[PDB]
């Protein structure tokens, strides 16, 4: 399947055919040469986040090497992920959603942690906008309204993904008129 | 011109005089008034409308008298008033901070949240599950620090859908 | 030289006198009418709900007199205690005061997903408010939270503000989308 | 060896313990341009520019080419991937940045204005006060303060972030 190099907190896939493959087949990764490719027409490399890299490695799709060529194990990527509080949390949501058949992308353009699709960007009418929390997180109630604002032009609907101890559940939130 | 006058008990509101019989009979018909006892939130609402007097106190001064007098939450009161304005007929719910109303054959449970009073995300999830497991649609009413109300349905599920 | 009275109830002050309620909203856009979400000028009945932060400010400026429901006086220092005892309101107060003293109108940022919407003259008058997010300098953020702020302001002006406060002092970071 | 792969390289370089050294210039005007702009001096090529030129496919590091060479350089000299990606992006736009004095920064000059770019990465929190102090320091050095936020996938977003006493 694919080979990548670990550099920083990312994995780069530099082989063009592997890069086009991973992107085309499930919308993994982000081409560094173009922001929103038309289908598979980019050169790469494909940058995988640490979370994506762990997922793909553990699924047996990705082999990761360090720049000096020595192998990086799944347990090594797991350690990197678990040692970053944000990436640990995000990974548990990321994995749950991928396992359930969703495409999971960065929510950056939407102001959220994830943009989640049933088939992919430009294919779904609109992604589910997903905000990551621990159930122990305290929020002011107006933070829910802020989430409503972010989703106001996409779909007024949005998701909180709530995770602890590896488990995830979700709150589906939408504007309501009594 | 109050349609009825009431007084504040230690634990409730008691209608002492109905100036417009029709008015009280209707409050009885919809269930808020029974045997002289008027449900606290409905008493505050009727006062805010200028319809229920508390002694010679009228209008929002009387509403405030009820709210403070019985230790009601101002935001739950404002949300109750808003729902009543929309045509809903809520009651106080079982779970702390909630109201419950039935419309179109469906029961809605409204959790009232206020800016400046944080909650844990897990509490919101647990509340939503509980409402759902009682066959209530879970609605959250967020009141900001100026009194602006926003409503959302917030449904707890194991998988996005 | 407006003067108004209010009752402290929950974490709010209600101004039930219609003429006082109208004045406060008309002369500086203080408070929120409970009967009308966005009035046309002064056409509402109220009551006007003042936030605790607004009530402290107005009391301290000598404009507002607050009583409890039992009619006893709530002093400026009693409102200060209420505000200071709530971490969010304490922070917001310091920014609120600083902007009002500088001559801005300061309103809730609810509709914009922020802590404040700040105007030079008022809602509906300015082309667009400054959208202001409140922080302590000791707060940690992920860098993508700056991008989230940018998304919130993208429809407004993509030009938003972080108000940063500690020890009563406030300074601001004016942030705008940039193309190198 | 057998044959050295030089075709398609505009220059060839070697990686030493603290720098990239250009051993061959196959396109004279190419190296003269890198010298003119300041990145190449007496064979020594600035680390970020070496990584960038490798990423373009113009600089060969021995028999290592392209982004594989870019990585060799980033890993070999301990550069931050996100700083390199922002650097590349700025170069692609026609800017000519240098490594700034403050940790995590790039500086470049455009239109008679000097810009100071603080490179921030998703998953690495910072204190709001540090952002204010950095912006102040940049402005105090006559630089416009730009923040470059690189998300966890490599999407780059730029903002100007100016520290002031009063909104304006
Ligand atoms: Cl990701
Ligand atoms: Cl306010």
């Amino acid at each position: 399947k694919a080979s990548g190099v670990l550099i920083g907190d990312s994995v780069l896939v530099t082989d063009v055919e592997q890069a086009r493959s991973l992107y085309s087949c499930g919308y993994y990764g982000q081409p560094l040469d173009v922001e929103k490719p038309r289908g598979a027409d980019f050169e790469g490399p494909l940058r995988l986040s640490l979370i994506e890299s762990l997922y793909l490695a553990e699924k047996g799709v990705l082999e990761v090497a360090k720049p000096d060529g020595s192998s990086v194990g799944v347990e090594d990527l797991r350690t990197a992920v678990r040692g970053n509080p944000r990436f640990s949390m995000l990974y548990n949501i990321y994995r749950d959603l991928r396992e359930r058949g969703f495409v999971v992308r960065s929510g950056l353009k939407f102001g959220s942690d994830f943009a989640v699709y049933r088939l992919g960007p430009g294919i779904d009418a609109a992604p589910f906008i997903v905000h990551a929390y621990s159930p122990e997180d305290n929020i002011d109630p107006v933070e829910i309204v802020r989430a409503g604002r972010l989703s106001h032009s996409v779909r007024k609907k949005f998701v909180f993904a709530v995770t602890r101890g590896g488990d995830v559940s979700y709150l589906m939130i939408d504007w309501f008129r009594p | 011109g109050c349609k009825a006058a009431a007084r504040l008990g230690v634990e409730g509101v008691f209608v002492e005089e109905c100036f417009d019989g029709s008015y009280c009979r209707n409050l009885e018909r919809i269930g808020y008034l029974r045997k002289g006892r008027l449900e606290p939130l409905e008493a505050a609402y009727q006062a805010s409308r200028g319809m229920l007097c508390m002694g010679e106190t009228r209008g929002w001064a009387a509403a405030v008298e009820v709210i403070a007098g019985l230790g009601l939450s101002l935001d739950t009161a404002l949300v109750y008033f808003d729902l009543r304005r929309k045509g809903r007929k809520p009651l106080v719910g079982v779970r702390r901070g909630t109201l419950v109303y039935e419309h179109g054959g469906r029961v809605y449970e409204v959790l009232v949240l206020s800016e400046g009073y944080p909650l844990k995300i897990g509490s919101l999830v647990e509340w939503s599950r509980g409402a759902s497991m009682d066959n209530h649609s879970p609605i959250v009413a967020i009141v900001d620090r100026t009194g602006l109300i926003t409503y959302y349905e917030a449904r707890a599920v194991r998988s996005i859908q």
